RNA sequence: CCCAUGAACGAGGAAUUCCCAGUAAGUGCGGGUCAUAAGCUUGCGUUGAUUAAGUCCCUGCCCUUUGUACACACCGCCCGU
């Protein structure tokens, strides 16, 4: 009857200034017709893009959720919306003869963003270990989890979203936790496993403009 | 007559073990008794590895793997030939197959 | 009509391959996932219940999907392969590999490959009884 | 669909309910020689030359 | 004076390559003036493959139960009116003589899958001899049925048989039947 | 044996038997029986061979392990108003 792609415009998706790569791809929407407008149709769609496609010298197992906030000049302007690890990476770090320690905090930044950071760490076998299994005791696991939560809170609640994502890009918080927990039980693969945004402040166009450079 | 000293399961010093579901039939089988296979397989089969590699946008992509933990009841594990019946003497051998 | 910008570069879509043991889905969509380009299943390529999940039906579906995406301007694809998941099986069906190979073989560029089958932190009861299905 | 000359290295065996296909492994001579396996039909003698009109047909084994 | 037949020769037919003698191989005692050399092609496998394709072509008309095997028939067929066509052509029939059949040939046949299911066939191939001569066997049936209850008869198809014999290009019929089956079963790659 | 008086006049319900090279099949001949009595059998040549150099799917057999409440041995044994 009517070809629906003949009435569709293509749009450019832009990453925030925290990433070396700016244009992360293209996206579609039906043209503004009657009640429905194109800009509203592109205002909540989330792009999960591998970090290696965002930064040219980074790891590919880290994915960032970028959500478009507003569209001007047929460019879609995105913001940090979440971070995750690839399923294969997480499944690869879960081995059978070690303890996995997980922690999570709900911590707000200085610009009103409320985040839920998930940290995962694994017990490391020493280079001369003859014992098959390396297990942390329950109090050791509790201390490691407390250190994880404390470090995440210290690393999030004092900076705004920009510096939080800048720390996430090389996972500074995970390396800090791995360093801090070395004297309780040597940890193996410490990562901020997942970041999900619980609530955001009211939209500010100028803040988003300063965000995209 | 007692066929196995461990009664075909790996439960010592505890009363109850939580059940799981066989991946084939969905039978309720205790976790200690169930036969567990950890399959780490490439998402791209070896026949298709070269064709996917050439069509890759990124050079040196190293394709991801699949991590699936398989739980089996005794009936389905025997039928699938994951385990076989053994002699009265070879039954005691707990060493995994050298492969 | 399509993106005719920077002909020397790639236009990336996302192919959601749903390979259950009944049939296989070859669903290419926008980068965000909200807009869909074309979805061709193995059931609209074979007129029989059994071959719905066959590798040949998946190859046909992937060929048609790639043809439509090429005629629609999309040049490269990110792969998000899933099995049935949930409390049911986590192994992709027989058509997943053939669909992916048919996408690669028919002039499409493959991006990142990711497995996204729904995995419960723990689930509801499976459809079988406590004695399983006995056929 | 290039034409490549490859030599049979080993004969595996037959397959089917009653046995109707033959398995051999052929190695290339002028394509950065590597070992590829392929099923085959008919008299393909001990270490003969099997011609590959294509480098992608494999043998699904068992 | 080692010239093959009374007309041909082995001193001017050269390809400067020793990898492509799988169709015509005249370099040793196997060279035949007239194909009536007797012999048994069913004594062992890889022996009907060791056949000269001329002999296999002419003999493989040994079908029905009443015309089966009789070498006098094939030698009379390939002698009669071949003796005529040699002095009646003068020019070279080599063009069509090679260029319809001996690369009409297909490139893949198929095999059975798993343990059951007669709805599709996994595409395979062979080193060219078996597939080309399976096309040749179906062409034996096809040329027969082009004679069998038909107008152009046996002992007079010498042109088409030289086509079915010699070397390298594509015009055949049962071979394009085999090529239809080729594509159909080749959709499984 | 001859007059040529014209019989679905050119790959066959369900079920299947035998067979891998001088197999099969066609074809005649000789022995036995006998009165040179053969449509039978036992041999012999003659013409002459499409397909297959494989498998354990059907029917079975064997060199193992395993289960059994069977040992008249699965055509077993055995439960139920």
């Amino acid at each position: 009857v009517v070809d629906p792609f003949s009435k569709k415009d293509w749009y450019d998706v832009k990453a925030p200034a925290m990433f070396n790569i700016r244009n992360i791809g293209k996206t579609l929407v039906t043209r503004t017709q009657g009640t429905k407008i194109a800009s509203d149709g592109l205002k909540g769609r989330v792009f999960e893009v591998s970090l290696a496609d965002l930064q040219n010298d980074e790891v590919a197992f880290r994915k960032f959720k970028l959500i478009t906030e507003d569209v001007q000049g047929k460019n879609c302007l995105t913001n940090f919306h979440g971070m995750d690890l690839t399923r294969d990476k997480m499944c690869s770090m879960v081995k059978k003869w070690q303890t996995m320690i997980e922690a999570h905090v709900d911590v707000k930044t200085t610009d009103g963003y409320l985040l839920r950071l998930f940290c995962v760490g694994f017990t490391k076998k020493r280079n001369n270990q003859i014992r098959k299994t390396s297990y942390a005791q329950h109090q050791q696991v509790r201390q490691i989890r407390k250190k994880m939560m404390e470090i995440m809170t210290r690393e999030v609640q004092t900076n705004d979203l920009k510096e939080v994502v800048n720390k996430l890009i090389p996972d500074s918080i995970g390396k800090d936790i791995e360093k801090a927990c070395q004297s309780i039980y040597p940890l193996h693969d410490v990562f901020v496993r997942k970041v999900k945004m619980l609530k955001k402040p009211k939209f500010e166009l100028g803040k988003l403009m300063e965000l995209h450079g | 007559t007692k066929k196995r000293r461990n009664n075909g399961r790996a439960k010592k010093g505890r009363g109850h073990v939580q059940p799981i579901r066989c991946t084939n039939c969905a039978r309720c089988v205790p976790k200690d008794k169930a036969i567990k296979k950890f399959v780490i397989r490439n998402i791209v089969e070896a026949a298709a590895v070269r064709d996917i590699s050439e069509a890759s946008v990124f050079d040196a992509y190293v394709l991801p793997k699949l991590y699936v933990k398989l739980h089996y009841c005794v009936s389905c594990v025997i039928h699938s030939k994951v385990v076989r019946n053994r002699s009265r003497e070879a039954r005691k051998d707990r060493t995994p197959p050298p492969r | 009509l399509g993106p005719q910008v920077a002909e020397g570069e790639n236009v990336f879509g996302v192919c959601h391959i749903f390979a259950s043991f009944n049939d296989t889905f070859v669903h290419v969509t926008d980068l965000s996932g909200k807009e869909t380009i074309c979805r061709v299943t193995g059931g609209m390529k074979v007129k029989a219940d059994r071959d719905e999940s066959s590798p040949y039906a998946a190859m046909l579906a992937a060929q048609d999907v790639a043809q439509r995406c090429k005629e629609l301007g999309i040049t490269a694809l990110h792969i998000k392969l899933r099995a049935t998941g949930g409390n049911r099986t986590k192994t992709p069906g027989p058509g997943a590999q053939s669909a992916l190979r048919a996408l690669a073989r028919s002039g499409m560029k493959i991006g990142r490959i990711e497995d996204v089958t729904p995995i419960p932190s723990d689930s509801t009861r499976r459809k079988g009884g406590r004695r399983g299905r006995r056929l | 669909q290039p034409i490549k000359l490859a030599r049979v290295t080993k004969v595996l065996g037959r397959t089917g309910s009653q046995g109707q296909c033959t398995q051999v492994r052929v190695e290339f001579m002028d394509d950065t020689s590597r070992s590829i396996i392929r099923n085959v039909k008919g008299p393909v003698r001990e270490g003969d030359v099997l011609t590959l009109l294509e480098s992608e047909r494999e043998a699904r084994r068992l | 004076d080692i010239k093959l037949f009374g007309k041909w020769s082995t001193d001017d037919v050269q390809i400067n390559d020793i990898s492509l003698q799988d169709y015509i191989a005249v370099k040793e005692k196997y060279a035949k003036y007239l194909p009536h050399s007797a012999g048994r092609y069913a004594a062992k496998r890889f022996r009907k493959a060791q056949c000269p394709i001329v002999e296999r072509l002419t003999n493989s008309m040994m079908m029905h139960g009443r015309n089966n095997g009789k070498k006098l028939m094939t030698v009379r067929i390939v002698k009669h009116a071949f003796e005529i066509i040699h002095l009646l052509t003068g020019e070279n029939p080599l063009q069509v003589l090679v260029n319809a059949i001996i690369n009409s040939g297909p490139r893949e046949d198929s095999t059975r899958i798993g343990r059951a299911g007669t709805v599709r066939r996994q595409a395979v191939d062979v080193s060219p001899l078996r597939r080309v001569n399976q096309a040749i066997w179906l062409l034996c049936t096809g040329a027969r049925e082009a004679a069998f209850r038909n107008i152009k008869t046996i002992a007079e198809c010498l042109a088409d048989e030289l086509i079915n014999a010699a070397k390298g290009s594509s015009n055949s019929y049962a071979i394009k039947k085999k090529d239809e089956l080729e594509r159909v079963a080749k959709s499984n790659r």
